[PDB]
């Protein structure tokens, strides 16, 4: 049961690095996104003028 | 917000911009129209008399 305890928090330690890695992903990506989506309406407004 | 600007205004500048031009091609045909209406019902005055 020692072992157990030991053998359970590696499996803690790396379920939650992968959680904080997770967060790196979204945290990121819905940032990029945003100054995609940014980039896009930049140009959109011309378009819309055009419209 | 300024898409949203351009995409509102735009639209009803367009939509009025139509109107004021079709109004201002019936108002310069009505000035034509009543002076027609004028040497025609004042040709038709005029033997009315007689």
């Amino acid at each position: 049961l020692a072992i157990e305890i030991t053998t359970n928090s590696q499996e803690a330690a790396a379920k939650h690095e992968a959680q904080r890695l997770e967060q790196e992903a979204r945290g990121r990506l819905e940032r990029q996104k945003i100054l995609d989506q940014s980039e896009a309406e930049k140009a959109r407004k011309e378009l819309l003028e055009l419209e | 917000a300024m898409s949203m600007a351009v995409e509102s205004t735009g639209n009803a500048k367009a939509e009025a911009e139509s109107r004021a031009e079709a109004a201002r091609i019936e108002g310069e045909g009505s000035v034509l129209q009543a002076k027609l209406k004028a040497q025609a019902l004042a040709i038709e005055t005029e033997a009315e008399l007689e």
